[PDB]
RNA sequence: AUACCCGCUUAAUUCAUUCAGAUCUGUAAUAGAACUGUCAUUCAACCCCAAAAAUCUAGUGCUGAUAUAACCUUCACCAAUUAGGUUCAAAUAAGUGGUAAUGCGGGACAAAAGACUAUCGACAUUUGAUACACUAUUUAUCAAUGGAUGUCUUAUUUU
DNA sequence: GGGTTGGGGTTGGG
C-alpha cells in the first residue's frame, strides 16, 4: 500500500514540524494528567530523525547509514541532550521506548527488536531539492535580537521552519537567517505578496532584526542563481602559471634532505659486487641486518645512459645514522670484524664513510630524483 | 551422442585404448605373418579357437615375426620344454602371467603352487599352435604379446603377457590427524571426575616428570630452537598446575547436571535388581524411557568444555584472537557427527600466525620469506592444536561420559552422563540373564577351544523402551599364539556356505537374498498377474522377532549332517576379475588406459571335485552377468583346502561354548547362535527355510491344482506373501502359526499386516493384532496393489534426511570426490527396481521423480561444508575457474557432468540397443529435464545461491526443455519418412510421448508425476 | 549483526561416587560412618549382501523463453503460507513454526568538487618478471602505470 | 636376523 503509505508519511512528518513550532513556542502541552511522556518522546525522537533536522544535521542519516539494514539501537537516543531528561533502568527503558512506540505510524517496532526502523528509507538527497524550492533566502536583517519576535510576528505565511544562525557572527542574532515555507506553492505565494515581512511594514525600512535593509527576500534557487555569476568568476579567473611552480616546490625536498631527512652518516657505499648479481639479491643482503634503508644501485658511477658498468657498486641509505651504525656493528662480521659482506657466493667490500663533497653530488642527484618525482605528478596536474 | 550399449567386443573395446597400439585376433595375425594361407585347411575346432582368441601388443610387430625362408618350421621339443625356454629368457621380470605360481633357478624352472589357467597353455589347442608357430618365435611371442581366450559368452582368460593389474597402479608436510573416535564407547567409571590416573595429569604427583612424560611433544623436529622447547614446557607446567585446581564436581553441578529424581530411579533400579521374580515388562520400559531422557545437550556440553578450557590453558600459548577462535570452532567439533571428523587445517586457515607473541627465530625470515615463516610456524601451530585436543578434549569427554547413538536415530551422536549409563548397564544385564544370557566360568570350557578360539565383546545400543545388544569379534588373543580374530578364522566356511546359498534361492524354500532376485521374482509374478487378466490383489506381511536366538542348535547340526548339498572336501581359488564400468566408450585426449574403462576386483571361490555341470576345474571362475559386455580373468596361485568335518567342528563350538565379555564378566549363549558372525545369515536362512518347506507342501501343487497365483518370499526373519486367494492366504497364516508353535518360535509384537478383514476367532488368531492397510510395505519398499508396481519409501524432512549422512571433504581431490558421492546417492537404489518389465512409462518417471527430489536434500549439507572454502586461494581451481565465482563456476560443472552422467545410465538401463535413437535422445532430454527442475525449485530459496549461481541453472534448465521440445518435433518428421519399422515398445513410447503432449509443454505430465 | 573497541561472565561448593581391596558401628539380618587402587587383551572401531570408482588439465547443442512465465520486495537464519510489483533488472511487504539469541555497563564523523608541496624516487595502483610458499599465504625487488595519502573546506546540536 | 593384508570409507536393506 505505497499510495496509503506515502500518503501515511505525508501526515507524519506534517504532525513533526507542527509540533516544533508548538514546543518552540510552548504553546500546547498536555502536561502530566494524562502521562503523555510517550507522546513527548516520540515527537522527540522522529523529530530527532525527521526530515528538516536531518537536513540540518546530516549525521545520523550516516549513523544509520552504518547499520546495514538502518535499523538502529534504542540506546543511542539515551545519551542525547534532551532525552534523558525523561528521567525515572535501561533495561526498563528499552521497554518503556519499545511500548511507547508500538503503535508509532514511522517506526516499525516488533519482537522486542534492539532495533528501531524509521518506515522510510533515505531519499536524502531529493529531499535536499524539495526543501531547497521551498526554503527561502533572507539578507536584510540588522543585528538587533527579536527572534521570538520575528517567529510570533512571521505568522503571514505557512513556514516550516526558520534557521537562524546562533553565536556564528558577533553576539546572537547578527546572522541573516534560513527560513523555509509549507511548501513551494506557499513560497511562491510569499513571494506574491511582494516581499512578505511584518504587517506593520513589508517592502520599506523598519525596526527590530526583520528591520528590512536591502530587501533580498527571494527563495534558495534564485540566491544561488545571484551567487553564479559572481562566484565562477571568481573560480575560474585564469589558470596559475605552471612554469616556476616545480621549481618552488623543489626547494623542501631538495636542498635540506642531507642534514633535516637522512643525514649523511645514514648513507654507505659497496663496491666490488660481480656482475650478474640482480639487485634483489644485494637487497636481501642488506635487509639480512633488519634496519630500514634505501638502495641505490651504483651502476652510473658517474652518479649524474645505460652505464657499461652494471652492478659494479652500490649505494645504501639508512632512515637513522643510530640505525646505520648498530648495520655497521652488524657489517662488523664477528668472525674476522672486516667491513665486508657476500652476496650471490661472491665476497664484496664495503665502504663505512665517504668524503662530504661525494656524499652531497650523491645527495644532489637524490634530490633530482625527489624533484622529477615531484615534476612528473606536477605536469600530470597542470592540465586539470 | 555416445551411448552406452548392452553389446560390446572385447577387440573394439580394445581398439579404443591408446597404449595398445596393435589389437587384432590370432587368425588374422596369423594371415598377417603368414605363417598359414587362406588355402590351408584346419579343424573346425582349431579354427574357431584361432577366431576367438584375441592378441594385443604395445607396438606393431609384424615385420619382426614375418615368415622367414631361411629355415622351415617342424618341432621336436615339448610344449613344456617351450613355454621353461620362454620362462627362463624372461628371467628377472616378475609380473607376468606365465610366471604364476612358478619360480626360476637358473636355467631350472620350479613349479609348486596350482595354477587352473596351466590347462589352456598346455592344450592342444596350444600344441597345433606351436606346430604351426615354432620355438624361436613361439617363445618370443609368449613375452611379445598378450593373449587372451573366450571360454564363456562373454568372459576371456589372460594366459599370456604382461598381467593386466599393472596398469591399474619431494614431500609434502602432512599435519596429524584429531582422534576423535577415542570418544565413542567408554564404560570406565572411577571414584572421582577428572580423568584417568594413567594420564600425565595425575601421573606427575617438577618439569623432569613433565619431560619424562610428554618427550613425544617435547622432542618435536618443528621446533626452531632448544628456548622454543623450553617456552612450550613451561607452558606445559602452568597448565598442569591450573588443570588441578578445577572443581569438576561444581563444573557438572552447573552444567549439566543430574537429573531430579537419580535417586528415584537408583532405587527402582535396585529394587529390580534385588526382585527375585520377573520384573514388570511396562515398568522396565517405562525406567528404560525415563533413564533415556536424561541426555545431555550440545550446548551444555560446549559451554562445559569452554569453562574447562579457559581456566585451565593461559591465553597466550595461542594468542587472543586464535584462542577465542578454537573456542568457536569447539561446538562445531562437539555436535560433529559419529562418522565425521575435523581437519587441523579448519582451524589453522583461520588463525593468525603473527597472533603467537612467544615465537622466535633464529634468522630474521620474519620480513626476508614471510611465507617460509608462515609455513614454519604453521607446522607448530598445528603441533600445539593437536596436542592442546587429543590431550585434554578427548580424554576429558572418555571419561566423564559415555558417548553413543540410538537405534532408528542413524548417526546422530547423543551424550549420556556415566552413573546413568551404569544403571542403564545393570538393567540390561539382568534383562540378558533372565532370557538368553548365563554367568559363566572357564573351568567348564575346554582347554582346547579355550586357547584356540578368541572371545567376543558385547556393546549395548538404547531404543524406545528397550535396548539392542550388538556383540562383536574384532579382538585376537596375544596370548596362546592367536593372529586372527573369528571372522577371519571362520571366513572359509563363509565361502562354503555363500556357494550354498546358490543352490539355497530356489531349491528347498523361498528364500531371497538381493534386489536382483526380488526384481526378478517380482517380473515373473506380473506376468503371471497379467496373463491371468489383472484380478484382485490380497497380501499379508509377517515377520519372526528374534529370528537368531531361536535357532535350535541340535535341529541345526542335525541339518548340516544330514544335508547333501555340502560335499566332504572343496578347494579353494582366487582370481582377479576386470568387469566394465558404467562409462560410455570415446568416439575417435591421448591418456587413455585400461582403469579409465574397466574395474579390478579380487574374488575367491570355493569348488568341490565332482564332475559338475559348471566345471570350475576348467575355468577358475562362476560370475553372473546381466549385459553382453566382456570381462577379463585371470588367476592367482594361493590354493587352499577345506573339509566338512572342520565346518562341523566350527559350528559345534560357536553353537556351544560361544563366550562374550561385558564390564570385564564373562557370558556364554544359552540359545540360537551369535549375530554379526559372517555365516549367521545363511545359517538362519537355510535353518528357517526347512521348516517353511517342511510346512508350506499345499503352495507346491496350488497354482495347478485350481490355478492361482500366489507369491511367497522371506527375507531373512522378514515374510511377505501376496495371492490371488484369501483362502491360500489364510491357510498360509494358519500353518505358519502352527509351525512357529511347534518349533518354539514367534513373531513379532503379535502383529500381522494384512489387505482384507477376517474373523481371528475362527482359527484361534485372537491375540494377533491384524492391521489393515490398503498399501503394501515392505523391506522398506512401496507396492501397490492396484497398478503392481514398485517405489522405494524416502524420508519427508531435512531433519530425517540429514541424520543419515557423513560428510568427509578433502581438498586434495574434491572434484573426484564430490562426482562420485553425488553418482552414489543417485545410483544407490534407483538402478535396483528401474527394470522396464516391471513399471509403465509414467512410472519410471514418477519414480525418478520422487529419487531425485530425495537426493538433492540428501546432498545439500554437502555444498553447504564446500562453500566455507574459498577456492580463489588454490591455484589449483583458480587457474580453471577463474577467480571471481571459482565456487559456482565448480558446483555448476559438477552438476551438469553428474547429472549427463545418470541421465545416459537412466537410459542405458530403461532402453535396448535396437531402440531408435531418436526416441533415446528425448527420454535423455526429459530425465535431464525433471532432474534440473527439481534441484532449480530446490535451490532457488536458499541464500548462499540466491544470486550467481541460479541464473545459470534456469539457463541450463530452459536449454534442456527447448532441446527436449526441439527433439520430439524432428521425430514426428523422422518417422514420416517411412524408412523406419517401429516395433511394440517404439509404438508404445510414442503413444506416451503423443498422449502427454511433450510438443508444446510438460504442464500435463507434473501432476501424474508429482503425485504423492 | 559495524555483532567496531573493552571487561567479565549465576564463577561458586558435591548434582554425583561403578568395580575391587582394606577399617569402625549396628542389625534378627536390611544398613550406616571414613580410606585406598582403577581405561584396555594398550590401542578403539559390528556383520551380511549390493552400489559406485580417470593418476577427473576433459570434456555442454555454453545454450532461441512455458507473461498459462520468470524474477524481485519484508528488522538475524531456516522452514513454510498470502499481498505487491518489474519486464532481463530495481524499488517499496503482512503473518506461522523451529533454531541462533548470552547480558550488562562504557564508547561510536559526514559528501561533490576544490585550497593544498603537507608527504612520498621511502606514495599508491592494475598488472608482469623473478624468488620465497603453497593442502584453503597475511609478500619482496625491478618493469610499467599515475596519482595516492593528510589537513582546511561548503556548514552550522531541541547531537 | 623375517614372516596373510592392512587398510579407506561410511549408503541402504536385513
Amino acid at each position: 500500500q505505497f499510495q496509503d503509505c506515502m500518503a501515511h508519511i505525508t501526515e507524519l512528518n506534517f504532525k513533526r514540524n507542527y509540533q516544533n513550532l508548538t514546543e518552540q513556542s510552548s504553546s500546547n502541552n498536555v502536561v502530566a494528567e494524562e502521562l503523555d511522556i510517550k507522546e513527548s518522546l516520540k515527537l522527540q525522537m522522529e523529530y530527532y530523525f525527521c526530515d528538516t533536522n536531518l537536513t540540518h544535521d546530516s549525521y545520523l542519516r550516516g549513523i544509520i547509514s552504518k547499520s546495514p539494514k538502518n535499523c538502529v539501537d534504542i540506546k543511542v537516543f539515551l545519551k542525547f541532550n534532551k532525552i534523558q531528561q525523561i528521567l525515572k533502568s535501561k533495561k526498563d527503558l528499552i521497554h518503556l521506548i519499545r511500548d511507547s512506540l508500538k503503535e508509532s505510524k514511522i517506526l516499525k517496532v516488533k519482537m522486542d527488536s534492539l532495533k528501531v526502523k524509521r518506515r522510510f528509507p533515505f531519499n536524502l538527497e531529493q529531499a535536499l531539492k524539495n526543501s531547497k524550492q521551498r526554503t527561502l533566502y533572507i539578507d536584510f536583517l540588522p543585528p538587533k535580537c527579536s527572534k521570538q519576535t520575528l517567529v510570533s510576528i512571521f505568522g503571514n505565511f505557512r513556514i516550516i521552519n526558520i534557521n537562524l544562525p546562533l553565536q556564528k557572527n558577533s553576539q546572537l542574532c547578527q546572522g541573516f537567517a534560513f527560513i523555509e515555507f509549507f511548501s513551494e506553492e506557499e513560497a511562491n505565494q510569499a513571494l506574491i505578496t511582494k516581499n512578505s515581512s511584518i504587517p506593520k511594514e513589508l517592502i520599506l525600512l523598519t525596526e527590530k532584526k526583520i528591520g528590512q535593509g536591502s530587501i533580498r527576500i527571494i527563495t534558495y534557487k534564485k540566491w544561488q542563481e545571484e551567487k553564479q555569476s559572481f562566484k565562477e568568476l571568481s573560480k575560474n579567473q585564469n589558470e596559475q602559471k605552471n612554469k616556476n611552480m616545480n621549481q618552488s616546490r623543489k626547494a623542501s625536498d631538495e636542498f635540506v634532505s642531507i642534514d633535516v631527512e637522512i643525514k649523511q652518516n645514514c648513507l654507505i657505499k659497496i663496491i666490488n659486487i660481480p656482475q650478474g648479481t640482480l639487485k634483489a639479491e644485494v637487497v636481501l643482503a642488506v635487509r639480512h641486518l633488519g634496519y630500514e634503508f634505501y638502495c641505490d644501485y651504483i651502476d652510473e658511477n658517474s652518479n649524474q645512459l645505460n652505464d657499461l658498468l652494471k652492478e659494479g657498486q652500490a649505494m645504501i641509505r639508512f632512515q637513522n645514522s643510530d640505525e646505520q651504525r648498530l648495520a655497521i656493528q652488524k657489517l662488523l662480521n664477528h668472525n674476522n670484524n672486516k667491513l665486508q659482506i657476500e652476496i650471490r657466493g661472491q665476497i664484496c667490500d664495503v665502504i663505512s664513510t665517504i668524503p662530504e663533497d661525494e656524499e652531497k653530488n650523491y645527495w644532489n642527484y637524490i634530490k633530482f630524483k625527489k624533484n622529477e618525482f615531484r615534476k612528473f605528478f606536477f605536469m600530470k596536474k597542470q592540465q586539470k | 551422442k555416445q551411448m552406452l550399449t548392452r553389446k560390446e567386443d572385447l577387440l573394439t573395446v580394445l581398439k579404443q585404448i591408446s597404449a595398445l597400439k596393435y589389437v587384432s585376433n590370432l587368425y588374422e595375425f596369423l594371415l598377417a605373418t603368414e605363417k598359414i594361407v587362406q588355402t590351408s585347411e584346419l579343424d573346425t575346432q582349431f579354427q574357431e579357437f584361432l577366431t576367438t582368441t584375441i592378441i594385443a601388443s604395445e607396438q606393431n610387430l609384424v615385420e619382426n615375426y614375418k615368415q622367414k625362408y631361411n629355415q622351415p618350421n617342424f618341432s621336436q621339443l615339448t610344449i613344456k620344454q617351450v613355454i621353461d625356454d620362454s620362462i627362463i629368457l624372461l628371467g628377472n621380470k616378475q609380473n607376468y602371467v606365465q610366471q604364476i605360481g612358478t619360480t626360476t633357478i637358473g636355467f631350472y624352472v620350479e613349479y609348486e603352487n596350482i595354477n587352473l589357467s596351466r590347462q589352456t597353455l598346455y592344450s592342444s589347442n596350444f600344441r597345433n599352435l606351436l606346430n604351426i608357430f615354432g620355438e624361436e618365435d613361439f617363445k618370443y611371442f609368449l613375452i611379445d604379446f598378450l593373449v587372451f581366450t573366450k571360454v564363456e559368452q562373454n568372459g576371456y582368460l589372460q594366459v599370456a603377457g604382461v598381467c593386466l593389474n599393472q596398469y591399474f597402479s619431494e614431500n609434502q608436510y602432512i599435519y596429524p590427524e584429531i582422534q576423535r573416535s577415542q570418544i565413542f564407547y567408554c564404560n570406565h567409571m572411577g571414584r572421582e571426575p577428572g580423568v584417568f590416573k594413567s594420564s600425565f595429569f595425575n601421573y606427575s604427583e617438577p618439569q623432569t616428570i613433565i619431560k619424562k612424560t610428554l618427550l613425544k611433544e617435547y622432542q618435536s623436529k618443528n621446533f626452531s630452537c632448544q628456548e622454543e622447547r623450553d617456552l612450550f614446557l613451561e607452558f606445559t607446567e602452568k597448565i598442569v598446575q591450573n588443570f588441578h585446581n578445577i572443581n569438576f564436581n561444581y563444573l557438572l553441578k552447573k552444567f549439566c547436571k543430574l537429573p531430579e529424581n537419580y535417586q528415584s530411579l537408583k532405587s527402582q533400579v535396585k529394587q529390580i535388581v534385588q526382585s527375585e521374580n520377573k520384573a514388570n515388562q511396562q515398568s522396565c520400559e517405562n525406567l528404560f524411557n525415563s533413564l533415556y531422557d536424561t541426555e545431555i545437550s550440545y550446548k551444555q556440553i560446549t559451554n562445559f568444555l569452554r569453562q574447562i578450557i579457559q581456566n585451565c590453558v593461559p591465553n597466550q600459548l595461542l594468542g587472543k584472537k586464535n584462542f577465542k577462535v578454537f573456542l568457536e570452532k569447539l561446538y562445531e567439533f562437539v555436535q560433529m557427527k559419529r562418522f565425521e571428523n575435523q581437519k587441523v587445517l579448519d582451524y589453522i586457515c583461520f588463525m593468525d600466525v603473527f597472533d603467537v607473541e612467544w615465537f622466535v627465530d633464529l634468522k630474521n625470515q620474519k620480513f626476508t620469506q614471510k611465507r617460509k615463516y608462515i609455513s614454519d610456524k604453521r607446522k607448530i601451530l598445528g603441533d600445539l592444536i593437536v596436542f592442546i585436543i587429543n590431550k585434554i578434549v578427548i580424554p576429558v569427554l572418555r571419561y566423564n561420559f559415555y558417548i553413543t547413538e540410538k537405534h532408528k536415530e542413524g548417526s546422530q551422536i547423543f551424550y549420556y552422563r556415566k552413573p546413568i549409563w551404569k544403571l542403564v548397564s545393570k538393567l540390561t544385564i539382568v534383562k540378558l540373564e533372565e532370557e538368553n544370557l548365563e554367568k559363566v566360568e572357564e573351568k567348564l570350557i575346554p582347554e582346547d577351544s579355550f586357547q584356540k578360539y578368541p572371545q567376543g565383546k558385547l556393546r549395548i545400543i538404547p531404543k524406545k523402551g528397550s535396548f539392542r545388544p550388538i556383540m562383536t569379534f574384532l579382538r585376537k588373543d596375544k596370548q596362546k599364539n592367536i593372529k586372527l580374530n573369528l571372522n577371519q578364522i571362520l571366513m572359509d566356511s563363509q565361502l562354503v556356505f555363500r556357494n550354498l546359498k546358490d543352490m539355497l534361492g530356489q531349491k528347498i524354500g523361498y528364500s531371497v537374498f538381493d534386489n536382483k532376485q526380488i526384481s526378478e521374482k517380482f517380473a515373473q509374478f506380473i506376468e503371471k498377474w497379467k496373463n491371468k487378466g489383472r484380478p484382485q490383489l490380497y497380501y499379508v506381511t509377517l515377520d519372526i522377532k528374534k529370528c537368531y536366538d531361536s535357532i535350535d542348535q541340535m535341529k541345526l547340526l542335525n541339518f548340516f549332517n544330514q544335508s547333501d548339498l555340502i560335499q566332504d572336501t572343496y578347494f579353494i581359488n582366487k582370481y582377479l576379475l576386470f568387469q566394465r564400468n558404467k562409462r560410455p566408450l570415446l568416439q575417435i585426449m591421448d591418456n587413455i588406459n585400461f582403469p579409465y574403462y574397466f574395474n579390478l576386483k579380487e574374488r575367491q571361490i570355493a569348488y568341490s571335485l565332482y564332475d559338475d555341470d559348471d566345471q570350475i576345474l576348467q575355468k577358475g571362475f562362476k560370475e553372473i552377468q546381466s549385459d553382453d559386455r566382456p570381462f577379463i580373468v585371470i588367476n592367482q596361485d594361493k590354493p587352499r583346502c577345506i573339509t566338512k568335518d572342520i565346518i562341523h567342528n566350527h559350528l559345534k563350538h560357536i553353537s556351544q561354548y560361544n563366550v562374550i565379555s561385558f564390564n570385564k564378566v564373562k557370558f556364554r549363549q544359552k540359545r540360537g547362535i551369535p549375530q554379526g558372525l559372517n555365516i549367521s545369515g545363511v545359517l538362519c536362512s537355510f535353518y528357517f527355510g526347512k521348516l517353511e518347506e517342511e510346512y508350506t507342501q499345499f503352495l507346491k501343487n496350488a497354482e495347478q491344482v485350481n490355478g492361482s497365483i500366489n507369491l511367497l518370499m522371506r527375507l531373512t526373519d522378514d515374510y511377505l506373501f501376496i495371492s490371488d486367494s484369501q483362502q491360500n492366504a489364510l491357510n498360509l497364516i494358519v500353518q505358519l502359526q502352527n509351525c512357529a508353535n511347534n518349533n518354539g518360535f514367534m513373531f513379532n509384537d503379535q502383529k500381522i499386516t494384512t489387505n482384507f478383514q477376517f474373523p481371528q476367532e475362527d482359527y484361534n488368531l485372537e491375540h494377533f493384532k491384524i492391521s489393515v492397510q490398503n498399501e503394501c510395505q515392505w523391506i522398506g519398499k512401496s507396492i501397490d496393489m492396484n497398478t503392481l508396481e514398485i517405489k522405494s519409501i524416502q524420508k519427508q524432512t531435512q531433519q530425517e534426511i540429514n541424520q543419515t549422512i557423513n560428510v568427509a571433504i578433502s581438498i586434495k581431490n574434491l572434484k573426484s570426490q564430490l562426482k562420485n558421492k553425488l553418482r552414489s546417492l543417485f545410483l544407490n537404489q534407483l538402478i535396483d527396481y528401474f527394470n522396464p518389465n516391471i513399471n509403465s512409462f509414467e512410472g519410471l518417471c514418477r519414480q525418478l521423480y520422487h529419487h531425485s527430489k530425495a537426493t538433492v536434500m540428501k546432498f545439500y549439507p554437502f555444498m553447504t561444508k564446500l562453500f566455507q572454502i574459498d577456492l580463489k586461494k588454490s591455484k589449483q581451481y583458480s587457474v580453471q575457474y577463474g577467480k571471481e565465482n571459482t565456487n559456482e563456476n565448480f558446483l555448476k560443472d559438477i552438476l551438469y557432468y553428474t547429472v549427463e552422467d545418470v541421465c545416459k545410465i537412466l537410459c542405458y538401463l530403461q532402453f535396448e540397443d535396437e531402440i531408435n535413437s531418436n526416441i533415446k535422445e528425448i527420454f535423455k532430454n526429459l530425465y535431464s529435464w525433471i532432474m534440473w527442475d527439481i534441484i532449480v525449485s530446490y535451490l532457488k530459496k536458499k541464500k548462499q545461491f540466491k544470486g550467481y549461481l541460479n541464473k545459470l541453472l534456469q539457463k541450463i534448465r530452459k536449454s534442456r526443455f527447448f532441446y527436449l521440445k526441439e527433439g520430439c518435433k524432428s521425430l514426428q518428421l523422422i518417422l514420416s519418412q517411412q524408412k523406419y519399422q517401429l516395433n511394440k515398445k517404439e509404438l508404445e513410447a510414442i503413444e506416451f510421448i503423443d498422449l502427454n503432449n511433450l510438443i508444446q509443454d510438460i504442464k500435463t505430465l507434473i501432476p501424474k508425476i508429482s503425485a504423492k
